[PDB]
RNA sequence: CAAGGUGAACAGCCUCUGGCCAAUGGAACAAUGUAGGCAAGGGAAGUCGGCAAAACGGAUCCGUAACUUCGGGAAAAGGAUUGGCUCUGAGGACCGAC
RNA sequence: GCUUGUGGCAGCCAAGCGAUAGCGACGUUGCUUUUUGAUCCUUCGAUGUCGGCUCUUCCUAUCAUUGUGAAGCAGAAUUCACCAAGUGUUGGAUUGUUCACCCACCAAUAGGGAACGUGAGCUGGGUUUAGACCGUCGUGAGACAGGUUAGUUUUACCCUACUGAUGACAGUGUCGCGAUAGUAAUUCAACCUAGUACGAGAGGAACCGUUGAUUCACACAAUUGGUCAUCGCGCUUGGUUGAAAAGCCAGUGGCGCGAAGCUACCGUGUGCCGGAUUAUGACUGAACCCUCUAAGUCAGAAUCCAAGCUAGCAUGCGACGCCUCGACCCACGUUAGGCCCAAGGGCCCGUG
RNA sequence: GACGGGGCAUUGUAAGUGGCAGAGUGACGAUCCACUGAGAUCCAGCCCCGUCGCAUUCGU
């Protein structure tokens, strides 16, 4: 018989299976559509989640009750020091889909990125790319490099840069192995893309070359793991009555007599968390550039000299010394987790997209307690 | 920044984006710095008796 | 109105802050809210509710009448990032067009209530 | 047979004499259990049903309705108080205890 | 399971009502298996018999929401019909209910199936064991399909299914592709439009735009809230170490506060672009002046397919790094057209 | 790496010494005040840096 009352189903079938992600670094599953009229540029970046704080700003939005009034907003800090370009990858079209044409690597690769090619770096002879580097010394070897680049200009339809992070700049990460990813170039002609990506070899590309203030971006990462979980927390089903024999944290009926099988749509217990997620439309509130006034947490209204890092450091992270992004709201994953930042796939012709953010105050109180001072200088002057 | 408030119970500074505001039945506004200063004043503890508050230090100095 | 924390579900009894003669209002439903299975309809400051009078004048009792919540004990966040609450839960009897049945209000009222209901805002003493 | 303290008390809780650490051990803290807790705001809307839980609780003072077989109801209901310290008064035997 | 009288739903005719806006008597044709009967085919070396709670899917005979056609459609509202099952369909009083009937909210509170879904999922209020009352019946023991009250709900470690977890498949690692499978967003309000269109008047819309909220989903912890054996600090009862200081026991002695972590619509953030079409309305246009159709076209949706998002051991694939029996033969394109009228040809020591 | 130092945080002012502070009693005496926002704890999954250490397989 039909169910007595209607309620919508718990959870989405569009994120199935709720398993552990097969990767740790978030993966771009689709780059923005290439517009060959625009200049050559990168479409993605890698960063690390430092922590959260809250800001105060005055809202300019006609028709809203918040118009000309200040609002408090939680922001996530993502430390994004510049990436190093170490290679180029070309793709050609094919009736089966895109296919890697060839790749060209730079002569100098740091040991941080070379650790990525080893399970046990310190037990090995560290021979990776040692003979490849010899093409840049002879003259027949340089001929191959130029021939590979010319093949890229003639046959490729997609050109991507091979870039890695400078993971040793963040000492609190306690990691020497860099993160490596492919980033698409989305401007100009194929010859323009190849020339643009080749001039960047062994060079640092800052976050300001990819994103700007007040832009909506997509954040890709793996959420926080939680291990084996029951249906009440994993799927959000309701608890049974207190009187329930053999426990109350289950789904009561897991299916009818027919079909004589359990369906894939019924909530079951299993892994919760550590899933790949692509979250879009996160606004950039600030770009903190190392060696500039924009790096400090002082605003035009607050002239107090303070750093972005809260008192006592970012809990479980450390001190932010490199370039960073302030982003409205929450972000996937725990602290220290590597996050992939991608340009929006759609046109951002909206008021929230086109709004101009002006910060009034940045909180730098300690997040390890009920912090009440904005700086260590203020705390010491208070106690004498 | 400049628009900062004082705690009604402990007398310490409150920065924008924080604060617990309690309205008493007689239209009195009490702003509290955090959960400790709010639980006190609801347990009816007098701030002049707690050594760490501004009022106590004012009377004892 | 912005989202506020809901503190007053159905069967909550709140103080009557006007001078009509009612002592308490017993909330039986909240207007404007479509439901979910097993979820109790819940009101906050600035919501019109259907209530009865359990204590008060005999002529006010035994009838369903509209009322607007003016004070709530459950803390709610304002956009400036401050959490606010009152010492008690209170409401005022109105008509379905939003006019106050009484003439005077005891105690303060919320700014969220005054914004929506100009006639309640006119009879209020303090608007915090 | 049956000790000391608290206390009205062979209550509960701690201790002395005497007796025991015998109940397979080690590593780790997933789901679901079992046993035991807390939880903002609301307060039975849950459920056949307040099931379960929570609230009450000792002592002292005040005060206590209908009804009644005049014996009760009655600890009805409803209020207030209670620590520590320094003292003071009263109550005895031929110096003492509460 | 068969049947479909009865139950429910849908048609044909057109006497009438107000012929076919909407209805429709007298007749007459069907469909369906959420009614009840009829039957007795399966099961009596047993398929756990009501109802509700929980949870997922499915249908359409569509209640609301999207797009339309009609009116006895001025507006507002309402009614009839079409394409449509994408998304919703609620909180309560009495009752064991199913069914019912009222209160209220709502865009709306549509109907149903899945062994009358679902008891090794629960519950056990009802039915229906043994105790015991009452009424009626019986000489009686006892009966009642009448009422009432008290009455044990067993087992999964097996196979599969489902949810997750490792993993071989001719070195090892990094970066990739993407067949295929899944899938998601939803509804309402305020303001402006506007007291405008319309209307004698009373009344009284809507598009665009803007700002919010509901239901759902996916995250997250800056703040607020919750959580304590941080046994972190403080206070405190009884005991105990000759006192004091310092502790300990009372399985967490108790109380207050309590970071961290976890966590709440009880907190915060985010949730998506193109193509093809349905219904319908049209263009051109014959058949045969006309004609949305015959050929040929257009616009078109809460629709579909993509894209995006999740997986990807698809025994699939790419790039890169590092080394212990003569098997003879390449045109595109069209058949209401390019000599052809099939390789039914041509080539080749075809011969040792 | 182990300590340690600093930052940050929680609780709420330690022990000890001293006081012509202290109801009163015949030296006792709850408590109060000063040293003293003191003392204690703080990664175990917080942040930043003087003392001491540091076997089994695989060939495309
Ligand atoms: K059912
Ligand atoms: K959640
Ligand atoms: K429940
Ligand atoms: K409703
Ligand atoms: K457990
Ligand atoms: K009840
Ligand atoms: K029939
Ligand atoms: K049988
Ligand atoms: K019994
Ligand atoms: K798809
Ligand atoms: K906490
Ligand atoms: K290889
Ligand atoms: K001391
Ligand atoms: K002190
Ligand atoms: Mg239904
Ligand atoms: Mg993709
Ligand atoms: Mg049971
Ligand atoms: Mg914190
Ligand atoms: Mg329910
Ligand atoms: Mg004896
Ligand atoms: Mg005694
Ligand atoms: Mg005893
Ligand atoms: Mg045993
Ligand atoms: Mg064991
Ligand atoms: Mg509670
Ligand atoms: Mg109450
Ligand atoms: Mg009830
Ligand atoms: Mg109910
Ligand atoms: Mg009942
Ligand atoms: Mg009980
Ligand atoms: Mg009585
Ligand atoms: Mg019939
Ligand atoms: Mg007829
Ligand atoms: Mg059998
Ligand atoms: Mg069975
Ligand atoms: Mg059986
Ligand atoms: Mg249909
Ligand atoms: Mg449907
Ligand atoms: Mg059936
Ligand atoms: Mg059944
Ligand atoms: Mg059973
Ligand atoms: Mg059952
Ligand atoms: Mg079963
Ligand atoms: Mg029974
Ligand atoms: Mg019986
Ligand atoms: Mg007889
Ligand atoms: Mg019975
Ligand atoms: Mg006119
Ligand atoms: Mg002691
Ligand atoms: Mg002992
Ligand atoms: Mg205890
Ligand atoms: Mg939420
Ligand atoms: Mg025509
Ligand atoms: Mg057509
Ligand atoms: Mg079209
Ligand atoms: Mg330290
Ligand atoms: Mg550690």
């Amino acid at each position: 018989s039909h169910r007595k009352f209607e309620h919508p189903r718990h959870g989405s079938l569009g994120f199935l299976p709720r398993k552990r992600c097969s990767r740790h670094r978030g993966k771009v599953k689709s780059f923005p559509k290439d517009d060959q009229q625009k200049p050559c540029h990168l479409t993605a970046f890698l960063g690390y989640k430092a922590g959260m704080t809250h800001i105060v700003r005055e809202v300019e939005k006609p028709g809203s009750k918040l118009h000309k009034k200040e609002t408090c907003e939680a922001v996530t800090i993502i430390e994004t020091p510049p990436l190093v370009i170490v290679g180029l990858v070309a793709y050609v079209k094919t009736p089966r889909g895109l296919r890697t044409l060839n790749s060209v690597w730079a002569q100098h690769l740091s040991e941080d990125v070379r650790r990525r090619f080893y399970k046990n770096w310190c037990k090995s002879k560290k021979k990776a790319f040692t003979k490849y580097a010899l093409k840049y010394d002879s003259d027949a070897g340089k001929k191959e490099i130029q021939l590979q680049l010319e093949k890229m200009k003639k046959y490729a339809t997609i050109v991507r840069v091979i870039a890695h992070t400078q993971i040793r700049k963040m000492k609190g990460l306690k990691q020497k192995k860099a993160h490596l990813m492919e980033i698409q170039v989305n401007g100009g002609t194929i010859a323009d893309k190849v020339d643009y990506g080749y001039k960047f070899f062994e060079k640092e590309v800052p976050v300001e070359a990819v994103f700007q203030k007040d832009e909506m971006v997509d954040i890709i990462g793996v959420t926080k793991g939680k291990g084996y979980e029951g249906v009440v927390t994993r799927w959000g089903v309701t608890r049974l009555p207190r009187k329930t024999h053999r426990g109350l944290r289950k789904v009561a009926c897991i299916g009818a007599w027919h079909p004589a099988r359990v369906s894939y749509t019924v909530a079951r217990a299993g892994q919760n968390g550590y899933h790949h997620r692509t979250e879009m439309n996160k606004k950039i509130y600030k770009m903190g550039k190392s060696g500039q006034e924009s790096h400090e947490a002082c605003t035009e209204f607050d002239r107090t000299e303070k750093d972005i890092t809260p008192m006592g450091g970012f809990p479980h992270y450390g001190v932010v010394k490199g370039d960073y992004l302030m982003i409205k709201g929450c972000c996937v994953g725990p602290k220290k987790r590597v996050v992939t930042l991608r340009q929006s796939l759609l046109k951002q012709t909206s008021r929230l997209a086109l709004e101009e953010i002006k910060l009034k105050f940045i909180d730098t109180s300690s997040k390890f307690g009920h912090g009440r001072f904005q700086t260590t200088d203020e705390k010491q002057k208070f106690y004498g | 920044v400049l628009k900062t408030e004082l705690c009604r119970f402990s007398g310490q500074k409150i920065y924008p984006g924080k604060g617990i505001r309690f309205i008493r039945s007689d239209s009195q506004v009490f702003l509290f710095a955090n959960s400790k200063c709010k639980r006190y004043f609801h347990n009816r503890l007098k701030p002049a008796k707690l050594c760490w508050t501004a009022m106590y230090r004012k009377q004892h100095k | 109105k912005f989202r506020m924390s809901l503190g007053l579900p159905v069967a909550a009894t709140v103080n009557c802050a006007d001078n009509t003669g009612a002592k308490n209002l017993y909330i039986i439903s909240v207007k404007g809210i479509k439901g979910r299975l097993n979820r109790l309809p819940s009101a906050c400051v600035g919501d019109m509710v259907m209530a009865t009078v359990k204590k008060g004048k005999p002529d006010l009792r035994k009838k369903v009448m509209p009322a607007v919540i003016v004070r709530q004990r459950k803390p709610w966040r304002r956009k400036d990032g401050v959490f606010m609450y009152f010492e008690d839960n209170a409401g005022v009897i109105v008509n379905p067009k939003g006019e106050m049945k009484g003439s005077a209000i005891t105690g303060p009222i919320g700014k969220e209530c005054a914004d929506l209901w100009p006639r309640i805002a006119s009879a209020a003493n303090a608007i915090v």
